[PDB]
């Protein structure tokens, strides 16, 4: 499954 | 030994129009999922049988995560343009690859996460999964922003935990194909160029996984310099193909041996042209 | 801006035998950026229903795609892959050779 996109924008 | 990897490509489109976000997921050399923001009503879609019966919630969860990733990448692409003083008239590319490897023991060996801008290294998680390496001053801004929210710990949590747990579940669901290597079917063909010279082409067909070594030897010596070695290529049915060719004088074909090492072979193979 | 011109391989999924259904492949790899146009040709004419794999890329960030169509090779018919990309002044054409 995908990593949850709670990591930040670049 | 086994790995699960995700690959993101985000492409800005000039002036108007939002970017194109495509993600694919792989277990070893088998794709199992694809997401394309250009679709009509885009969602994560199965690309392998062993995820098709995972149930609607699994797929709504993935789709929502994919959609939120694409929105993030849209802001990211504008940030990156600003870091490099780039105008809106141009198309640029943001790529990300992350995943986890198991070792021979079936257990966690490493995690990784790497990003590229316009095809060049931008920023990468170090293998201790606790900090980052930045390729330039722009990437150091990204690094600082990621440090501000202490994002290495969540990447580590995902890579050393969720990634490994779900890789082993995919490997179980697809044991019949994902855990069975297919040995290369091998043969040597003969192609004259003149009556004085012939091309010997050593074939490896229908194998899995993609990793393979093909070698020509002359009287047991490695003919790496005179060998036309083609890049490993997909057959389209989940297996792979490779060949290696060498030009030999007529009458001397028997001095030449082809050597193929592969996971599905209990020991390296040796074959020669059989007229 | 990294520009990498595509490598092209044209080949059949199974060894070619005249009169037997098969698959013609065009594997384009090593290219950057990812915008690319790929046609399969039969006697110089574009084959209409060609499918392709999902955009992916290798460790060095360059992209690869597989284009494929069902086909039944003959002794007379010729086939080719034709690729266009920002790095190319003209579309690059690689003829199918059943021994390669």
């Amino acid at each position: 499954i995908l990593k949850e996109p709670v990591h930040g924008v670049y | 030994s086994h790995s699960m990897r995700y690959f993101y490509t985000a492409v800005s489109r000039p002036g108007r129009g939002e970017p194109r976000f495509i993600a694919v997921g792989y277990v070893d050399d088998t794709q199992f999922v694809r997401f394309d923001s250009d679709a009509a009503s885009p969602r994560g879609e199965p690309r392998a049988p062993w995820v098709e019966q995972e149930g609607p919630e699994y797929w709504d969860r993935e789709t929502q995560k994919y959609k939120r990733q694409a929105q993030a990448d849209r802001v990211s692409l504008r940030n990156l343009r600003g870091y490099y003083n780039q105008s809106e008239a141009g198309s640029h590319t943001l790529q990300r690859m992350y995943g986890c490897d198991l070792g021979p023991d079936g257990r966690l060996l490493r995690g990784y996460d790497q990003s590229a801008y316009d095809g060049k290294d931008y920023i990468a998680l170090n293998e201790d999964l606790r900090s980052w390496t930045a390729a330039d001053t722009a990437a150091q801004i990204t690094q600082r922003k990621w440090e501000a929210a202490r994002e290495a710990e969540q990447w580590r949590a995902y890579l050393e935990g969720t990634c490994v747990e779900w890789l082993r579940r995919y490997l179980e669901n697809g044991k019949e194909t994902l855990q069975r290597a297919e040995h290369p079917k091998t043969h040597v063909t003969h192609h004259p160029v003149s009556d004085h010279e012939a091309t010997l082409r050593c074939w490896a067909l229908g194998f899995y996984p993609a990793e393979i070594t093909l070698t020509w030897q002359r009287d047991g010596e490695d003919q790496t310099q005179d060998t036309e070695l083609v890049e490993t290529r997909p057959a389209g049915d989940g297996t792979f193909q490779k060949w290696a060719a060498v030009v030999v004088p007529s009458g001397e074909e028997q001095r030449y041996t082809c050597h193929v090492q592969h996971e599905g072979l209990p020991e390296p193979l040796t074959l020669r042209w059989e007229p | 801006m990294i520009q990498r011109t595509p490598k092209i391989q044209v080949y059949s999924r199974h060894p070619a035998e005249n009169g037997k259904s098969n698959f013609l492949n065009c594997y384009v790899s090593g290219f950057h950026p990812s915008d690319i146009e790929v046609d399969l040709l039969k006697n110089g004419e574009r084959i209409e229903k060609v499918e392709h794999s999902d955009l992916s890329f290798s460790k060095d960030w360059s992209f690869y795609l597989l284009y494929y169509t069902e086909f039944t090779p003959t002794e007379k018919d010729e086939y080719a892959c034709r690729v266009n990309h920002v790095t190319l002044s003209q579309p690059k054409i690689v003829k199918w050779d059943r021994d390669m």
